[PDB]
């Protein structure tokens, strides 16, 4: 059964009261203890860095070559925090009732108040480490509006927030490795999790510079290792993201939780074929002063600005005539897709919409527009090719974040004991849609102020040792490891690993995106296992074990995929209602809005591995509203 | 368009490497560079040969991890962008393009593309940071910073860590790199009690680390992706005379694992 | 009628309970409206000054010759503030008993 | 300081000659009534700083008022005028409205009417017989 | 340039006795335009030295003060003003007797914005 461990009284005071409640283990006890941080993003890097501050002997790994290479490197927007320094209204209490109204009344309400209490610090902190946020003229802080926000209440540093974020916390990760306390290993990565007497005691991990497998052990393993966007072939995040760890770990034992709550975001740039595997994310405010549109004729090869008014089909303006033309992204993206899939596409590859800023160039000026968006322009025709000016942008939404992950308590501790996920890898509190500016503070909160708590009062219970690398577990564990290597070595069928990979991201984006139906959730999850053998049987992963080969590591990133997705579906099929980004056809309001069922819905599904990939069993946790109630 | 390619092809770091030529029929001068790497990998798949290795994460000029060196020109022909930023509309047909790798003492070479850049992050383990713990931070707005002091520390801060400053100057030095974290950690109030040493530590690093000497020639901002001015350098040297002038000595280098 | 609309609760909490309550208008929104202010006194000064930040269309008028000529330039007494800077055992529900007092229980206890 | 003052207003110093003082009104509480959002009774019409009649009740405290001013203009109005702001819709109204040459008119008509009186007594006499 | 409700607490940053008193003796100035018509240039040179020895002996001017006295100096040159010929009729005849030692700081805050290169900006145009 799943026990949240949320504390009790009101809600202002939870925190503390908890803090009060938790064990402590003493400095001088500290040093005897090992704890493995999987991840150098900045939950994990922030992480490793306060434990390596506390005492702690800290293990940090990352396949990247540098840990200041990790994702959330390039969080373009800012970072929330209740600070109220504009003077507008902005509080602690405020940002908690935006976060919890935002994720549709799917989440925790204690986890989401103690984010919102502790961004403050979190904005602290990051001043003091010599981040160099944006400042006014008089020395003070700067802050902007998020494109929507009813509070300017986001701290920004130029557009590259998360990249001296990133650097912030790699500094301090780079300053814990000089005193010696934290060891850090690039280029590595998981590959196993070894669990002892019911307690993730090790991992199995494999360098990809000289393919050898290794075995570490400790007291208490943390999995900061980002989102599972990846799943779909065509996403806004790195190359390398992958939900092998995650996979891992729930497969040990863990708890997965709402894998089919996707985040996507509506202004990416469309792909030039089948070659490109990444969109580029421009921002949010891109369809303020723009009109969305596509050729009434399919045909039509003439230059777009010199297509007339009348002859374009000004669809998001014909449909949905209210809202100011100010539709949700997931309306627009919705509608995009529906008009990219009828064969009325604009890009090269049949895929994208028109958006024309020709209108807003003649109403407004063009000084001001420049000002308003030309590093964007610019770097739009870096890409493209393309002036934004004088030619329509093309764009097409695409998959961004994954709200899902391994279901954590209060303490962060997942189902399985000493087992703590933070960052983007758990369900943490997001609920069915992430809101601005929120996921780096989250990231930044597990970090700093929530991790060291909790793992302290599970450590202080604990003896510290006991298990070495040379226990059964350990040596099972590396010879699947091993096993499964060569099996994926020895397949060395005809299709490559991209084609599979592009295969099962097709299907998801047309069945499991964001039109969601019952039939073809069905038809997805048919199709699944037959790709699933057609990979184990069909790919072609040429290369050694030992040598630097990244088609292996693709081909165990494609299998954990091809794995996810079944449970990804399943758990799309099963949520019988819309809400946030899950959005269900056959739910909904006739104005197009998601429709909700807090009577039969409300609650977090949970998804138990029961050893077969179609029938994984299901637990849910009820959630109770005292303080917001459910509109 | 039709590409003839010469790549860098080096099996690890101690067999040596050669070139070797590639004819690429159908190129799109949409695709990227990258994109085009990755055909002609799949291509040699499909044949039976070994596919490239090539060091590539965001592919948005943020990251730094892709390192290229492009027509003799690292990050292309083109300035102010990076490998991955890099289209092939900017090239001409029939053209032939040369890639290869960093090449230098302090930069190890794993791959046909891929090399070691650990040495950045050990430069920047010697005192590039500031002491503060978490938890004892004070308020964000406790000292003023003038935007001018803000606004040069974030174009000094704004380096990716690419390591192309390395690999174009001639006597393979780091000390752009030293130079901008230097004066992005130096402009702020927040590391004004720890600079004088902080540079020294790094300068020590670098030369510990098998850098070279800079003859202020001027590739390296010619070459920098993010176009970091040279006067981050003559900070650093400020800077460096003023920890001259008050007897700081440079502490122990940090000895890798 | 007159209704006072003043919150409910703890005296402590009122007035963040009240800020929670209201409405806000979006930064995007507050350039499309006009708001005059007539006075160019200390309490006109500061709210046009802080409205203009804010980003309304402000519109301040004053008979002087120049927005610095109000009264207000003629205090020579100081501000009182709940700081408890002397360590004399001053607080905010101290100060706001002392003013109380002094107003003869004429005057509402939330303003 | 004071008495510096007492000797450039008065012309006699008090130091040696004793000061002469009488009592004169220095402030008004009261003013037009608002509730706790600063809203008069009618509706858009926010009245701030000594026109109120606030929060003094009959009698203000010393170094009360310009504090009383400070927290309307500052941490006080932009919230109530954002909470009214946020209920309507912006613009609607030019100067074009009959309302506007109502008011215009009465004030250029109490104007003529004032300087077409043209009596005998001065305006200083009357406000002195007032006071 | 300091925004309402971003202020830090008030003891945050110690100012010496002196500095605030000097700040002060050069801000109680009322602004009665003496200085102009009794100084033969009929130049704003008293004022806006005032003004700009008030914000800069205090800390929180410290962040903008070579930019401030620059554009104050320029705004007085479009303004309509005359040059300082040091003859020194404006302190005999302010009000508040302000001495010349604020024109020689403002001297030497432009002397030093000069030296770091300080553009003016555009000048104040009246409505
Ligand atoms: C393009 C983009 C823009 C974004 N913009 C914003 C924004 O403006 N605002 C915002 O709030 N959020 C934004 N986000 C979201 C934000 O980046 C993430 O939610 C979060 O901050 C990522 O941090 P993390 O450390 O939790 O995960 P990551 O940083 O993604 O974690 C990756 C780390 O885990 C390691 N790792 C992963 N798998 C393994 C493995 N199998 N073995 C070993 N190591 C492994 C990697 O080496 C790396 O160190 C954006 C995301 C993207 C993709
Ligand atoms: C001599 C004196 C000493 C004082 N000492 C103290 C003290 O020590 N401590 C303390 O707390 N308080 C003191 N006060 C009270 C305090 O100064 C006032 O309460 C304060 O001025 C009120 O704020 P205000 O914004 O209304 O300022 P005011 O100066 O009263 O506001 C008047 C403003 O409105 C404008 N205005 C007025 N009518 C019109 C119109 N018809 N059209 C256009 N504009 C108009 C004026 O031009 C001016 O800008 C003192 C008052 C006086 C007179
Ligand atoms: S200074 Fe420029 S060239 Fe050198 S590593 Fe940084 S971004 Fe790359
Ligand atoms: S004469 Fe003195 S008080 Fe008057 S404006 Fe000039 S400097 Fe100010
Ligand atoms: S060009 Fe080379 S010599 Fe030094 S100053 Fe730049 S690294
Ligand atoms: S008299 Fe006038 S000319 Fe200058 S020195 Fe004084 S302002
Ligand atoms: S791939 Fe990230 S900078 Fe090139």
């Amino acid at each position: 059964v799943l026990d949240s461990k949320v504390p009790t009284g009101p809600i202002e005071q939870r925190w503390d009261k908890h803090r009060f409640e938790m064990k402590l283990v003493n400095p001088a006890n500290r040093r005897k203890y090992t704890i493995i941080v999987v991840g150098s993003g900045l939950a994990g890097a922030s992480a490793a860095a306060t434990l390596g501050e506390a005492g702690y002997n800290v293990l940090c790994f990352c396949y990247q070559d540098s840990p200041r290479r990790a994702h959330s490197i390039a969080a373009q927007g800012g970072i929330n925090a209740a600070k109220n320094y504009r003077n507008d209204g902005d509080s602690i209490y405020r940002l908690f009732y935006d976060t919890v109204k935002g994720g549709d009344f799917r989440a925790r309400e204690s986890n989401v108040y103690r984010l919102a209490q502790v961004s403050v610090n979190i904005i602290d902190q990051c001043v003091a480490q010599g981040v160099p946020f944006a400042r006014e003229y008089g020395g003070l802080l700067d802050n902007r509006s998020f494109g929507g926000a009813q509070v300017a209440r986001t701290f920004y540093a130029r557009g590259q927030t998360g990249q001296q974020l990133l650097l912030g916390a790699y500094q301090a990760l780079s300053r814990q490795i000089a005193a010696g306390t934290v060891k850090m290993f690039p280029r590595t990565e998981m590959l196993d999790l070894v669990v002892v007497d019911g307690r993730a005691r090790g991992i199995i991990t494999r360098d990809m510079v000289t393919g050898k497998i290794t075995r570490y052990a400790a007291d208490a393993v943390v999995l900061a290792t980002g989102g599972y966007g990846n799943v779909f072939y065509l996403s806004t995040n790195a190359k390398g993201c992958n939900a092998t760890a995650i996979w891992r770990a729930h497969r040990r034992g863990a708890f997965f939780g709402n894998p089919c709550f996707t985040q996507i975001h509506p202004t990416c740039i469309p792909v030039s074929g089948e070659y490109q595997s990444k969109l580029t994310l421009m921002s949010e405010s891109l369809r303020n002063d723009g009109r969305i549109w596509v050729p009434k004729k399919k045909g039509d090869t003439r230059r777009p600005q010199d297509i007339p008014e009348s002859e374009r089909d000004y669809y998001l303006e014909e449909r949905y005539p209210s809202f100011g033309n100010l539709v949700p992204r997931d309306i627009a993206s919705r509608a995009a897709k529906q008009v990219c899939d009828e064969g009325r596409g604009v890009g090269p590859g049949g895929l994208g919409v028109y958006l024309d800023f020709a209108d807003a160039i003649k109403r407004l000026g063009r000084q001001k527009i420049a000002e308003r968006y030309g590093n964007l322009f610019d770097m739009y025709k870096q890409i493209t090719g393309e002036d934004p000016y004088e030619t329509p942008m093309r764009i097409y939404p695409a998959v961004h974040y994954t709200m899902g992950g391994l279901w954590v308590d209060y303490n962060l501790q997942s189902t399985i004991p000493g087992l703590f996920v933070i960052g983007e890898a758990n369900f943490s509190d997001h609920g069915a849609n992430r809101l601005g500016a929120s996921a780096l503070m989250q990231g930044l909160a597990d970090g700093y102020f929530i991790l060291p708590y909790t793992i302290a009062n599970f450590l202080a219970q604990v003896k510290p040792g006991g298990v070495s690398i040379d226990r059964p577990e350990f040596a099972e564990a590396e010879a699947e490891i091993n096993q499964r290597i060569q099996r994926l070595l020895s397949i060395r069928g005809k299709r490559t690993v991209d084609s599979f990979h592009r295969e099962l991201g097709k299907l998801m984006w047309d069945k499991c995106g964001m039109a969601r139906n019952a039939a073809g959730l069905r038809e997805a999850l048919q199709r699944i296992p037959e790709i699933r053998a057609e990979f184990w049987e069909n790919v072609n992963v040429p290369g050694e074990a030992n040598d630097l080969n990244q088609a292996l590591e693709k081909a165990g990133r494609v299998a954990d995929f091809l794995e996810l997705a079944e449970l990804m579906c399943l758990d799309a099929l099963h949520r019988e209602e819309s809400c946030g980004g899950h959005f269900r056809e056959e739910y909904q309001t006739p104005d197009g809005e998601a429709l909700r069922n807090d009577e039969q819905f409300s609650y977090v599904a949970a998804w138990e591995f029961t050893g077969d990939l179609a029938k994984p069993r299901l637990h849910k946790e009820p959630l109770v509203f005292e303080y917001v109630k459910p509109t | 368009m039709k590409i003839t390619l010469k790549i860098w092809r080096q099996k690890n770091r101690n067999t040596p490497g050669e070139f070797k030529t590639y004819v690429m029929d159908n190129v799109n001068p949409d695709m990227s560079f990258l994109e085009m790497l990755d055909v002609l990998n799949e291509d040699l798949m499909s044949r039976g040969e070994e596919p490239v290795a090539f060091d590539h994460d965001c592919r948005e000029g943020i990251c730094g991890m892709c390192s290229l060196m492009i027509n003799g020109v690292a990050h292309g022909p083109k300035n102010a962008i990076t490998t991955c930023q890099l289209h092939m509309r900017s090239f001409k047909d029939g053209d032939t393009i040369t890639v290869e790798p960093w090449r230098a003492s302090a930069f190890p070479i794993l791959k046909d593309l891929v090399v070691d850049r650990s040495a950045f992050d050990r430069i920047i383990q010697a005192g590039g940071y500031i002491s503060v713990s978490t938890g004892s931070a004070p308020d964000a707005n406790t000292i003023p910073v003038s935007k001018v002091a803000a606004d040069r520390a974030m174009d000094a801060a704004a380096c990716i860590g690419c390591g192309a400053c390395v690999a174009a100057c001639p006597n393979g030095s780091a000390m752009l790199f030293t130079a901008a974290k230097v004066t992005h950690l130096a402009l702020l109030p927040q590391g004004q009690p720890e600079r004088y040493q902080r540079v020294v530590n790094m300068v020590a690093q670098a030369d510990f680390e098998g850098f070279g000497n800079c003859t202020n020639i001027g590739e390296c901002a010619a070459v920098c992706p993010k176009e970091i001015s040279l006067e981050t350098i003559a900070q650093l040297n400020r800077d460096l005379v003023m920890a001259a002038l008050r007897g700081i000595e440079p502490n122990t280098p940090i000895v890798p694992a």
